[PDB]
């Protein structure tokens, strides 16, 4: 899924 | 055509409001996906401007907004200053494609600090010379424009062509005005095979045809 | 504070291979994913390529897919693109975007200055040039437009003057567009009295230094 999150982190 | 579709150009005089809409569909805005926009000063690289729909961050002007409804988003820019000037691009997630983010067409704002300027068109047709070399370019030119954005339309028989069109982005003359140009490549047989050819040149909501016939 | 800046880019030609690089600092690189995005001259965004904080996953566009390839050095905060079997169409500047998000999508919160990449097969050619024949559809009262197609020319400039530069007033040279074959075309015009044209004679001068053509182009009214 290039639609999920790719971070460490929320923002 | 961009997936996020955009108006290519919008203008405004210093103080007043202006608004630059992005319109898409089912599969991207219609479906949910946060929108973002981006402004992006001539000669430099885009800058964040509006993110999650509504949000400014800390470093924009409250001058700048963002709202969606259904399938549609737009920027709205109250009490315009001339550094407003750029480009501005919405920006989301399309369940149909294989990327993180999608990009709509952009839109150039210009600052008015003159009077509009209309555009001036020729057309010439491909010279009987070209056609003895087996070639046939349309030559359409658009000089004297302000603001400087003009959309070039090519027809065939007032059928829409694209294949074989060549524009040039507007470029600012000696006078502050902005000249541009077209061209058309055909075939001598394509030249041949229709009865019109036509270069249709809108600006600021005006629009100027002219009209060769191979004959 | 958060800056990237993108190196490596050039011009090669169509099947070359090249490598960009972009150094972060100002921010711990290994808890962001990166992204790659290009904007040909004077066209949009197009988004290329993103690569997971972790290195774990990789997607691509459409268009580039199975030959660009992200990657990332975390010990040195660089971010890379390797480009093979480069294409004309990827011509652009590139730019280097850190990943952030929201509820339901994504997007850039910081970008890079860019980094410019040309693809071109083009060589050395001189124009071909061919007569506008006057016309007077355009023009205002008791004149007529006339000119020269300087057509697929590489690289610039070339000049443009009108009989040997004693005709000077009403000409207007536009500048050249760069078409998608790599090859440049320009249009000069001339706006003359139209009662001149069944005697006087104009003769547009082109001169394309870097391949030493030269051509004197007769422009003679229609039948």
């Amino acid at each position: 899924n290039p639609n999920a999150n790719p971070n460490a982190n929320p923002n | 055509q961009s997936v996020l579709t955009q108006p290519p150009s919008v203008s405004g005089a210093p103080g007043q409001t202006v608004t630059i809409s992005c319109t898409g569909g089912s599969s991207n805005i219609g479906a949910g996906y946060d929108v973002h926009w981006y402004q992006q000063l001539p000669g430099t690289a885009p800058k964040l401007l509006i993110y999650g729909n509504i949000n400014r961050p800390s470093g924009v002007p409250d001058r700048f907004s963002g709202s969606k409804s259904g399938t549609s988003a737009s920027l709205a820019i109250t009490g315009l200053q001339a550094e407003d000037e750029a480009d501005y691009y919405c920006q989301s997630y399309d369940r149909r494609l294989s990327g993180s983010w999608v990009f709509g067409g952009g839109t150039k704002l210009t600052v008015l600090g003159q009077p509009k300027a209309a555009p001036s068109v020729t057309l010439f047709p491909p010279s009987s010379e070209e056609l003895q070399a087996n070639k046939a370019t349309l030559v359409c030119l658009v000089s004297d424009f302000y603001p400087g954005a003009v959309t070039v339309a090519w027809k065939a028989d007032g059928s829409p062509v694209k294949v074989g069109v060549e524009t040039t982005k507007p470029s600012k003359q000696s006078n502050n005005k902005y000249a541009a140009s077209s061209y058309l490549s055909l075939t001598p047989e394509q030249w041949k095979s229709h009865r019109s050819y036509s270069c249709r040149v809108t600006h600021e909501g005006s629009t100027v045809e002219k009209t060769v016939a191979p004959a | 504070q958060v800056q990237l800046v993108e190196s490596g880019g050039g011009v090669v030609p169509p099947g070359r291979s090249l490598r960009l690089s972009c150094a972060t600092s100002g921010f711990t690189f290994s808890n962001y994913g990166m992204h790659w995005v290009r904007q040909a001259p004077g066209k949009g965004l197009e988004w290329v390529a993103i690569i997971w904080y972790d290195g774990s996953r990789n997607f691509y566009a459409a268009s580039v897919e199975g030959r660009f390839t992200i990657s990332r050095d975390n010990s040195k905060n660089t971010l890379y693109l390797q480009m093979n079997s480069l294409r004309v169409e990827d011509t652009a500047v590139y730019y280097c975007a850190r990943a952030a998000y929201y509820d339901t999508s994504g997007y850039g919160d910081y970008w890079g200055q860019g980094t410019l990449v040309t693809v071109s097969s083009a060589s050395t050619k001189g124009p071909s040039v061919f007569p506008l024949a006057p016309s007077s559809k355009s023009t205002s009262g008791g004149t007529a437009a006339l000119g020269c197609l300087v057509k697929d020319y590489f690289p610039e400039p070339v000049t443009v003057s009108w009989n040997s530069g004693a005709l000077t007033s009403g000409v207007h040279t536009f500048p050249a567009v760069l078409q998608s074959s790599g090859l440049y075309s320009l249009s000069s015009v001339v706006t003359v009295p139209s009662s001149s044209l069944g005697t006087q004679t104009y003769i547009c001068n082109v001169n394309h230094k870097p391949s030493n053509t030269k051509v004197d182009k007769k422009v003679e009214p229609k039948s």
